[PDB]
RNA sequence: GAGGA
């Protein structure tokens, strides 16, 4: 996305979102015209993942833990979720 | 393909711009250059009218003249003129007119009659190898008849 | 603001056709799309800036048009296709008879 | 292949040209954009006959742009390739897998698999030509080219020529 | 703007409808969708050659849409297709399917009631393919056998055979002879052997709508633009509702293929078949009566296609028959007795925003130069210069703002100015009168102000009402306005052939008092009153 | 013209179209006790000959389908006894012009 | 709803109103060709009143004494008395008028003399008068033949349709019937000379103007009368604020009206709330 | 002042009539989600930030907040919040493009769950203008529609001058006798 | 077929307001596009004003075509059209 | 007679309130309701299942089902009506958009 | 939700 006229390799441009345009702040040429606003079970191996999710969720409830902690634990489980270094471990050790 | 299989735009019923049916008209290397230069004559004729208020050299020296007459960017037309002179082998339009009258007598579809004029061969078999259209529509002997008649007219100008 | 349908009708009763069109196209969402002259659908793969159009499926490459329509209309047609109805768009009165 | 054709064209005439002499610019543009142009539907449009009697009937003003729309009918001559057809020609440049034969206004290419086996390619030669058991076929050589394939793309027709058959190669 | 194209420009004149040949669908598609994995190729949130652009529409502001590439914003989005394991109904047509099957041999496929029957002989001759089919189905709704041969006795290819009493459940058709659920594929073939003629003789068309097309076997996949991906958070992008529905249909179809090639517990097959059929069904219509609603992980049902169009802000009534437009403004109105009847007092800041594109001619080039000199702030100024070839230039960012020299045929987007006609309506609008044209008078003080007699047509009062104003963008648009929709033209309304305007409250009340017989006016006040009349010739 | 006072054996009804080209028409007697066409609201209907019909169709440049219609069963259609395809001319007093003539084709 | 139904009914250049498929709805817009904005109530002065009053107003007799007009108002008033070449004309046009009286009395049954019509004659009359300050003491400079033939030719010039075949001609004749009745009522010779007393030159001005305005008042082809009518019916319905029925005053007619009754009409409903049947 | 409302005394407005305060609160917090996706409050720069709001970041301090008492306007950012790309893009919160005013009081606290999160309140005075709407206590909606200085208004012999003129045509149609009686 | 002879044009000799409107629109549009002008402007600058003048003295040589319902048409040109309005 | 009565009824309704509407408007409406030879209501299942354009009928009510019937009957819609031209965003053959000057 | 009218 570059100004044909001004032609600076890092293009100093501005987005006049209120007009929905994109402008070469140097020469003033408009570059793009319409700015799209945007602002407003077994076939997947997530079966074990969701079992872990449900147990994790109920445990988070029991602990009264923040949703951020719940998400962090879910993400950590997803990060491992399978390994020889895991090798089973009762599926509750990994939850904890 | 080359077996008389041409699109809608190249059917027999070539409706002239007056809105009526007419026969398909094709051009070989026996009329193309001899009509193009003639039309260029009219072109230059109006070009100077409204302005008021061997064959090789006759090809290109006048090609540049009508390049002056035309818009000149049509040098590919000049390529076609060159291709004509190199492989269009008729002159004195009455020559080719007798040829075409004979080919009208042949009862041949105009595509085939153009095939004959365009090609310069020796036997009916050479034609059948080049023109699968022209293999049996007439006696192969008559093919060689008219090929020989062409060779009689086959004089380089 | 919304140029509601009752506005459309008022603007009709005035007979101001040109204005109505302007509102509905240049004011909002004019969109240009190519069209197969045979299949009558929007499938033309207009490799523009090469003039290569090639509605395969009809394997056309020559008989092709571009039109201007509201984008929402193009969208509507694509939705109809997705629902399996083909709204073929033909740019001439179908009088072969 | 050459044909006399009657073609219809629609020409848009921008308003500024609305003099008493519109037909001047009209015929002007007609020639400027019809003679010597390529169509996927008619082939290269070579020359136009009857420069005078051209049906120029009546304009239409597009509802916006105010530019008049004219439907010119005119009669001209076009050059159209066809598959399986036999032509003459001459090469322009070379390719590693064949050579491009300039059949007049258009250039027809012949590919490596499209040539007889004895016709081999010499890259060392200048210009790199194609050497048969009996023919060394060079840039200016006269090749009897047979039209095998044709591209019907609008504005650009491409033709596939081949000399694998008899009566081909040198004319 | 959009690039040049060499294609001819035309205007559609006919819309030919009709159903989709699965053959055509395959001919059209540019990719066969296989995996409901959407875009993340398990990582690297680029996109899989699976669903969602195996080259069928650019989404991320990069051209590369299957060699058309078009940028975004230009690609129509090119369709893709999906092959169904087992054919299914098409929700919309199920009733027509049942009606049809009640009228054709369940084996030979010929019409039940045909032909020498006289009522049939009538029905054939009748037009209104809908009504013709109605009559026929009325006839053969009662026929039960396949009518070997006919009375004078005559013979027809009737493979005489009793054909059941079909009936509909859920998305299935049940039929009793003298019982069994009628499968899909059977009916598919049955249709495939109807004729080339009779289905027409009951409504269908040969080339565009053959009944077997009423049941889907291949499936078209509307490209992304029909179902764009909202990135409502900035690391992940919530997918369009339809895309979930498609994932579901694809999942089920995958499953059915699995259950077929990998051993067929013969009646889990139906358990998955009906699932797939249901999925497609609710996908094209989530509001089937006597049904669950296909919910989506939230409780909110899925917004099927059919509901995308259903009236009152479907596509049609909400985006086509009426839309939301640029070059318009809306504000509170306020009366004013010093405005000419057709004037309107657009407040200055508005006029600083709406624009009108002039064309640079020798007649104005100087004046337009002055405007563009003024830049986009000081009022009588402009905001954009549109050089030819349509490359707008914003004036806010031209350091050389006064420098540029307009070339004839360029366009300048001047601010609104006085006497530019604009349109004016006050919704609801039950009148041609509710929209009229006006000359602009630019004033301070943000309300729209407008003469007082003009209230009755708009049926407005200044108790906080607001009205919108529309700015024509081109010469004949504004010509249209000033010559057809201008106010004074509307004084006499065709509705009742009496004027639709008139003098109103304050003035109406005063003018009576002034004109009483008792009234007399001394000199000085007389002089002032006279001078108030703009056209007073100057004679006392 | 067959006038029956009570009803028809529907079998007998089957024999109405028996004998082309001639036609037979039935009227319940009760329906004839009062001529409708004398009513205030019924304008003068005039059946017009075929050449007239061509003339018309030409002047307005119509196809038959573009005329306003009238059911064959319509009471005054019966009273006149039109045939599917005849066009009748209707003259009615119009408060805007006094006399206004309109045509309906007998669907 | 209404708008949708009549959405696309336009007046086409043959002054006939067709929908989109071209089906003809009315053979002339509103059975007169006249645009609505150019109507206004005017009174037909032949339909009402006593027979004797009518006669006295219109009758003129060059031979008998009674309805003989006093010669003073006419330049040629003297010698005319007893003439025949003109007496015949008077008889003819008077017969014309009585025919109109009968005709109208059978069109408008009650005798409502006022009806919206195109061009307002009366204003043209007085504009003529003022524009020529017609002194009411000089004898008029007209004659009879000028008068009567003027009105006839005028009637010839009120074109609505411009075909060349008797179908179109009958259409025109009908289209302009009623307005011509008005015209003849208003420009009857006796009335002109007696009351309006125009000059010849004034009179010609009047004729010219009438024709011009009439032609000015014909609907313009291309006019979307469909939508027009839809709105013009719907909007007043909205203005029925007290909508349902106000027949609390008389339960003898608790008969539907207003919006409920209208809505009942449009969806043609077999079960009217109050099916009634008046009998005379 | 006809066809409702009315004329309001301009000078009397200057005295303070019908003035009012307007307070608007903008809320925002740190990241809702993303273990590493962690939105932070601070003053962004061109540190491959690539989503500058084009407004005016100069107001706020390093903690991406504006000290209360600062005047703001237009779409000046009031909360500088940036998101990692895992350089980091801007997710600030400019105030409404239409309005302007003073930052009144800025409150910083942690969410229920422990997320730092911030509330901002902007103060603004709104003076009656030509179009603003007013109403008696009965039914008479009305908006202003011109303001006269004091002298121009009619004045009675005692020198009193109304600050509000409403047109008599309002009364009879509506029959708001109670309005008169209250007056 | 499909046009109509110049005689046996049965439409109205006058010009409908819609015609006048579109005509002025088109002519103005053209003028703005530096089309030639057939009349002496007297400092006229507003293209609509100009077009109104041209029309006033019948100097607008313009193209669109009428249409009977069937599909035929007549051609008038602004000269022959009485601009009463 | 049905048509005349219909007009009388409508007129009664409207003049009941005392307001008055020009004749030709009521006449036109009534005539539309009686071309087909029978009293065609103005409901969806009335006029709207005439044989007019598919799109025009689809915009009033029952949009999608209308489209279904159309796509089955292979219906041909000719874009002459207004609503179609709206949907295509073309100049409808209306008022300004239907006529003649030619050069 | 809000909601003015
Ligand atoms: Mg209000
Ligand atoms: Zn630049
Ligand atoms: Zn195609
Ligand atoms: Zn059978």
């Amino acid at each position: 996305l570059t100004c044909p006229e001004c032609k600076v390799y890092p293009p100093k441009i501005v987005e006049r979102f209120s007009e929905g345009d994109v402008v070469c702040a140097l020469c003033g040429l408009v570059l793009s015209d319409k700015l799209v606003d945007t602002r407003s079970v077994m076939d997947k191996k997530d079966n074990e993942v969701q079992a872990a999710f449900a147990k994790i969720t109920m445990l988070c409830d029991a602990a009264e833990l923040p949703k951020i902690v719940k998400d962090c634990a879910k993400e950590a489980y997803k990060l491992c979720h399978d390994e020889k270094t895991l090798k089973g471990k009762s599926m509750e050790s990994i939850m904890a | 393909a080359a077996t008389l299989q041409l699109g809608q735009e190249f059917q027999l019923k070539q409706i002239n711009h007056q809105g009526e049916e007419e026969e398909l008209i094709a051009l070989n290397l026996s009329e193309a250059r001899l009509v193009i230069k003639e039309a260029l004559v009219e072109r230059r004729r109006a070009f100077k009218r409204s302005q008021k208020k061997t064959r090789e050299k006759e090809l290109e020296s006048i090609d540049v003249l009508l390049e002056q007459t035309t818009g000149g960017n049509n040098k590919d037309l000049k390529n076609t003129m060159q291709y004509l002179t190199n492989f269009s082998r008729f002159r004195d339009q009455e020559t080719v007119g007798a040829v075409i009258q004979l080919l009208k007598s042949t009862g041949l579809h105009p595509f085939e009659v153009a095939q004959l004029g365009s090609l310069a061969c020796d036997t009916a078999d050479e034609a059948k190898t080049l023109i699968p259209s022209l293999n049996n529509k007439i006696s192969d002997d008559e093919l060689e008849r008219i090929l020989k008649e062409l060779s009689n007219l086959e004089t380089l100008y | 603001l919304r140029f509601g349908e009752m506005e459309r009708d008022c603007m009709i009763a005035h007979g101001a056709a040109s204005f109505l069109k302007e509102r509905l196209m240049e004011a909002s969402d004019a969109f240009r799309v190519h069209i197969c002259g045979i299949c009558g659908l929007m499938t033309v793969i207009a490799k523009l800036n090469h003039n290569q159009f090639e509605c395969k499926g009809c394997d056309n490459k020559i008989d092709i048009y571009q039109i201007h329509i509201p984008y929402a209309a193009k969208l509507l047609f694509q939705e109809l296709m997705a629902m399996n109805i083909t709204p073929r768009l033909y740019t001439d009165r179908s009088r072969d008879f | 292949m050459f044909f006399i054709k009657d073609l219809s064209l629609n020409i848009t005439l921008h308003p500024s040209f609305f003099g008493p002499r519109m037909k001047q610019y009209l015929k002007t543009k007609l020639l400027e954009e019809v003679e010597g142009s390529c169509t996927g539907k008619f082939g290269y449009i070579l020359c136009v006959l009857d420069y005078d009697n051209i049906d120029i009937q009546r304009g239409r003003i597009l509802p916006t742009d105010g530019s008049a729309e004219f439907n010119v009918k005119y009669r001209a001559v076009v050059f159209k390739p066809f598959k399986g057809e036999v032509v003459d020609g001459t090469v322009v440049s070379c390719s590693q897998h064949g050579f491009e034969v300039q059949v007049g206004p258009m250039k027809v290419f012949v590919t490596k698999h499209l040539m007889p086996q004895d016709l081999t390619f010499n890259a060392g030669s200048n210009p790199p030509s194609y050497q048969s058991s009996e023919d060394v076929i060079t840039i200016k050589s006269r090749i009897r080219v047979k039209i095998e394939g044709c591209i019907s793309q609008v504005s650009s027709i491409h033709a596939i020529g081949s000399i694998k058959e008899d009566y081909l190669g040198a004319i | 703007g959009q690039q040049y194209s060499s294609a001819p420009l035309r205007t559609v004149k006919e819309v030919q409808f009709g159903l989709f040949s699965p053959e055509e669908v395959r001919a059209i598609s540019v990719a066969k969708i296989r995996f409901p994995e959407t875009m993340d190729e398990t990582q690297t949130r680029a996109k899989i050659g699976g669903l969602n652009d195996p080259r069928l529409g650019s989404i991320d502001r990069n051209l590369k849409c299957q060699t058309c590439q078009e940028g975004m914003n230009e690609c129509p989005g090119h369709f893709g297709h999906i092959d169904l394991a087992k054919p299914v109904f098409h929700v919309g047509f199920i009733a027509k399917i049942k009606k049809v099957c009640e009228c054709v041999c369940m084996h030979c496929g010929k019409l039940l009631l045909d032909e020498h029957n006289e009522l049939m002989r009538q029905a054939l001759a009748i037009k209104d393919s809908k009504k013709r089919f109605a009559a026929i189905w009325t006839l053969c709704k009662t026929k039960m056998v396949c009518e070997t041969d006919v009375p004078s006795l005559v013979s027809r290819g009737g493979c005489g055979n009793t054909q059941p009493t079909i009936r509909k459940d859920g998305l299935k058709l049940v039929g009793s002879w003298k019982l069994r659920v009628l499968s899909t594929e059977e009916i598919l073939n049955i249709f495939k052997h109807i004729s080339v003629k009779d289905f027409t003789s009951l409504g269908f068309n040969e080339v565009f709508s053959r009944p077997e097309w009423m049941i889907l076997t291949c499936l078209p996949v509307p490209p992304p633009p029909v179902r764009p991906s909202i990135s409502f958070n900035e690391s992940q992008r919530g997918e369009d509702d339809l895309t979930f529905k498609l994932a579901d249909i694809l999942k089920a179809n995958i499953s059915l293929e699995t259950l077929e090639h990998n051993g067929a517990p013969h009646h889990a097959i139906e358990e998955a078949e009906s699932l797939l059929q249901f999925h497609v069904a609710t996908y094209m219509d989530n509001d089937i009566a006597g049904q669950p609603q296909a919910l989506q992980k939230s409780g909110r049902p899925v917004k099927s296609i059919r509901a995308r169009l259903k009236g009152k802000e479907g596509r049609i009534r909400g985006n086509l028959m009426g839309k939301r437009v640029d070059f318009s403004a809306r504000t509170v109105i306020s009366g004013d007795p010093n405005l000419e009847l057709d004037q309107v007092g657009v407040p200055k800041s508005i006029a600083k925003t709406l624009t009108y594109p002039e064309v640079v001619t020798p007649y104005n080039i100087d004046r337009l130069t002055q405007l563009v000199r003024n830049g986009p702030n000081e009022h009588p100024g402009a905001k954009y210069v549109i050089r030819d070839s349509g490359d707008r230039i914003d004036l806010r960012y031209s350091k050389r703002a006064g420098d540029i020299q307009l070339q004839y045929g360029w366009k300048v987007e001047r601010h609104i100015m006085d006497n530019d006609p604009v349109l004016f309506n006050r919704q609801p609008s039950l009148h041609k009168m509710s929209m009229m044209a006006h000359r602009v008078k630019v004033i301070p003080y943000s309300t729209f102000r407008l003469n007082l007699s003009v209230t009755s047509p708009y049926n407005a009062d200044f108790d906080g009402d607001e009205m919108n104003l529309h700015v024509p963008q081109s010469e004949e648009t504004r010509a249209e306005l000033s010559q057809l929709c201008a106010v004074p033209l509307q004084i006499v309304s065709p509705q009742s052939n009496k004027p639709c305007m008139g003098i109103v409250q304050d003035t109406l009340c005063g003018i009576r008092k002034l004109t009483l017989r008792d009234t007399f006016i001394e000199l000085d006040q007389v002089l002032n009153m006279l001078y108030w009349v703009p056209d007073w010739d100057g004679v006392i | 013209i067959f006038v029956y006072q009570n009803n028809i054996t529907p079998s007998a009804m089957k024999l109405v179209p028996s004998i082309p080209p001639a036609t037979i028409e039935t009227f319940n007697e009760a329906a004839l006790v009062v001529n409708i066409t004398h009513h205030e609201l019924v304008p003068k209907h005039i059946r017009l000959s075929s050449d007239e019909k061509r003339e018309l169709l030409k002047r307005y440049r119509l196809k038959e389908s573009q005329l306003p219609r009238i059911q064959r069963a319509d009471p005054v259609a019966l009273y006149l006894g039109l045939k599917r395809g005849e066009v009748v001319k209707i003259i009615r007093k119009s408060e805007t012009s006094g006399r206004y003539a309109s045509y309906r084709i007998c669907m | 709803r209404l708008v949708k139904a009549l959405e696309d009914i336009m007046v086409h250049y043959d002054n006939t109103t067709r929908n989109s498929l071209g089906n003809v709805i009315q053979f002339i817009y509103g059975e007169d060709g006249m645009d609505a904005a150019h109507i206004e109530k005017q009174s037909l002065d032949t339909i009402g009143g006593s027979d004797a009053a009518f006669e006295k107003r219109y009758r003129v007799d060059l031979l008998n004494t009674d309805h003989t007009l006093d010669p003073s108002l006419l330049e040629s008033g003297s010698e005319i008395l007893g003439d025949l070449k003109l007496q015949v004309l008077l008889d003819e046009e008077y017969k014309q008028l009585v025919k109109d009286r009968k005709f109208l009395r059978e069109v408008f049954v009650d005798g409502e003399a006022n009806w919206p019509l195109p061009v307002n004659i009366r204003r043209i009359i007085q504009n003529a008068q003022q524009t020529f300050h017609i002194d009411h003491t000089k004898p008029s400079d007209l004659t009879i033949k000028d008068i009567v033939l003027g009105v006839k030719d005028l009637q010839e010039n009120l074109l609505v349709l411009r075909g060349k075949n008797e179908i179109i001609q009958n259409a025109q004749r009908d289209a302009v019937t009623l307005f011509c009745c008005l015209l003849r009522s208003r420009l009857a010779t006796r009335r002109v000379l007696q009351e309006y007393r125009l000059t010849k030159q004034a009179f010609d001005w009047v004729l010219s103007n009438i024709e011009a305005q009439f032609l000015r008042s014909v609907v313009h082809p291309g006019e979307m009368v469909g939508v027009l009518a839809a709105q013009s019916i719907g909007e007043p319905a909205t203005q029925m604020t007290l909508n349902t029925f106000h027949f609390a005053g008389v339960a003898s007619k608790k008969v539907t009206s207003g919006v409920p009754r209208l809505k009942e009409i449009l969806n043609v409903a077999k079960n009217m709330k109050t099916p009634s049947l008046t009998v005379y | 002042n006809q066809e409702d409302s009315m004329i309001m005394n301009q000078s009397s407005i200057d005295r303070g009539l019908f003035r009012s305060l307007f307070f608007r609160s903008y809320m925002d917090q740190e990241k809702k989600y993303g273990m590493s996706i962690t939105e932070t409050f601070e003053k962004p720069q061109r540190t491959n930030t690539l989503r500058m709001k084009h407004g005016t970041y100069d107001k706020l301090d390093d903690d991406g907040l504006i000290a209360p008492g600062v005047r703001v306007s237009g779409e000046d950012v009031i909360i500088g919040k940036t998101t990692p790309i895992s350089s980091k893009r801007d997710a600030s919160t400019p105030l409404r493009s239409t309005e302007n005013g003073i930052v009144d009081q800025v409150l910083v606290t942690t969410n229920q769950d422990g997320l730092k999160f911030v509330k901002v309140r902007v103060r603004t005075t709104k003076i009656p203008q030509i179009g603003d709407k007013f109403a008696s206590r009965h039914g008479q909606k009305g908006t202003i529609g011109i303001t006269y200085r004091r002298e121009d208004m009619p004045f009675t012999a005692e020198g009193i001058v109304p600050d509000l003129i409403i047109n008599p045509h309002a009364i009879p149609s509506r029959m708001t006798v109670a309005h008169l009686i209250e007056c | 077929e499909k046009a109509i002879p110049k005689d046996q044009r049965a439409t109205t000799p006058y010009m409908t307001k819609y015609e006048r409107a579109r005509i002025l629109g088109t002519r103005a549009l053209q003028i703005s596009m530096n089309a030639p002008v057939f009349v002496d402007l007297e400092g006229e600058t507003d293209p609509l004003r100009i077009a109104m003048k041209e029309l006033a003295e019948k100097k607008i040589p313009l193209v669109i075509r009428r249409y009977l319902p069937d599909g035929s048409f007549e051609d008038w040109s602004v000269e022959e059209l009485i601009v009463d309005l | 007679a049905g048509r005349a009565a219909l007009y009388k009824e409508v007129y009664n309704v409207i003049a009941s309130d005392g307001s008055y509407v020009n004749y030709r408007h009521m006449a036109l409406l009534v005539d539309v309701m009686t071309t087909q030879g029978g009293l065609t209501s103005v409901t969806r299942h009335g006029f709207n299942r005439s044989n007019t354009g598919a799109l025009m009928r689809c915009s009033f009510e029952e949009t999608v089902e209308i489209l279904f019937e159309a796509g089955a009957s292979a219906e041909l819609d000719d874009c002459r009506g207004v609503s179609e031209n709206v949907i295509l965003g073309q100049m409808a053959p209306i008022g300004t958009g239907a006529f003649d000057v030619m050069i």
